[PDB]
Order: structure tokens, then C-alpha cells, then sequence
């Protein structure tokens, strides 16, 4: 009845954070060697 | 050519190398989510 | 300023993009146990 | 012991833990094709 | 023959990680040649 | 356990340290930079 029987979008929605933080870092050393 | 060059061109490969990991684990969740809304809709209903 | 300065911190960036996707491993870990423990509990009685 | 070394033995070690990364997903993989299985092949027949 | 279908994405998951292999491939080498 | 994945959840987790500490590692020898 109720949306979500199994109800993950807390974990999921951690999961993607996480991975924008790891494509923020990855940004920060590509600008860093481009001006190499 | 240089070392500095060569050390660099080594990040830029790690890095596009994360990317890809990256990428793989939106594609993960994709997985799980089609997992979790198929028992959601078409098997909870009968047990519960 | 240096380029073995700007080398280093490049790598220490990196090193901080691999330990957010550990961590999102981490976190996909629970997920799947989340989906698994869900069917055990709920489903797994009435079928087997 | 030169810098230069150095760096080269740092991108070593991380290119190493995204290696150990790459082995997780991978049997990321099989844990859940292994929950996708069961499903189908124990569950959906009820159903 | 799979209710559950998450063979296109499980497929594509592979061949991002077999993409991310090859780029570490590519740094050692370069290191190598160090 | 129905389903059983704790064999493919451990290794998960045992490479998730590996990596860990390789990163460790590595910061290790850029603090000697």
C-alpha cells in the first residue's frame, strides 16, 4: 500500500552525495595539473 | 617527454580511472533501485 | 608554485576522491543488506 | 629519495587502492545478480 | 529467463570498470617509463 | 540464510580496507614531500 515495501533512499541518496564529493575532488587536481 | 610531464599524464590517467569507478557506481545504484521496485511492486503486495 | 608542489596536491585530491567512493561502497554494502535482510524477513517465510 | 620518487611512488599506491576498489565493485556485481537470481528463480514462481 | 532484468546495466557497470582498468593500466605504464 | 551473500559482502568490505590503507600509504609518502 504505503510507497517504498523496501525503503532505501536515505542510503541511496548518501551513496550519490558521496560520489559528487568524489567528483569535486577529482575536479580540484584536474584543474591543478592543467596548469601544468 | 619531461618527468614532471610524465608525472602528470600518470595523474590524468588515475584520475579519468576514478572517473569510470565512478560512473559504475551510479550505474549500481541503478541496479539496486530496479531490485528494490520490483519486490516493492510486484511481489510485496502479495505478502504484505 | 613549484610543479613538484602543484604534483602533491594533485595526488592528495585524487587520494581524497578515491575515500569518497569508499565510502560509497560502504554505503552501497548496506543498501543491497538492506534489500536482502527485507526479503528474509518479510517474504522468504511464505515462499520456502 | 627524490622528490620525484616520491611523487612516483605515491600515484603507485593510489593507482593500488583504486585496483582494491575495482576488485569491490566487481563483486558488488555478484552480490547483487546473486539477489537478482534468488528472486526469479525461487520467489517470482510463487507469484 | 529473469522477471528481474538487470542484465543491460550489469553489462554496463563491466564495461566502465574494464574502461577504469585500462586507465590504471596506462598510469603504471607511464610511471614505468619513469 | 533465503539469500546468502555474507561471503561476497565480506571480501567487499576486506578489499574497501586494502584500499584504505593504500591511500594511507600514499599520503605517507607525500607528508615526507
Amino acid at each position: 500500500v504505503a510507497l517504498d515495501x523496501i525503503d532505501i533512499s536515505i542510503v541511496l541518496n548518501k551513496i550519490k552525495s558521496q560520489l559528487e564529493e568524489s567528483k569535486e575532488w577529482i575536479r580540484r587536481s584536474n584543474k591543478i595539473l592543467d596548469s601544468i | 617527454r619531461s618527468d614532471i610531464e610524465k608525472l602528470k599524464e600518470a595523474i590524468r590517467d588515475t584520475n579519468k580511472a576514478v572517473q569510470s569507478v565512478q560512473s559504475s557506481i551510479g550505474n549500481l545504484i541503478v541496479a539496486i533501485k530496479s531490485v528494490q521496485d520490483y519486490v516493492n511492486k510486484e511481489i510485496v503486495p502479495s505478502i504484505a
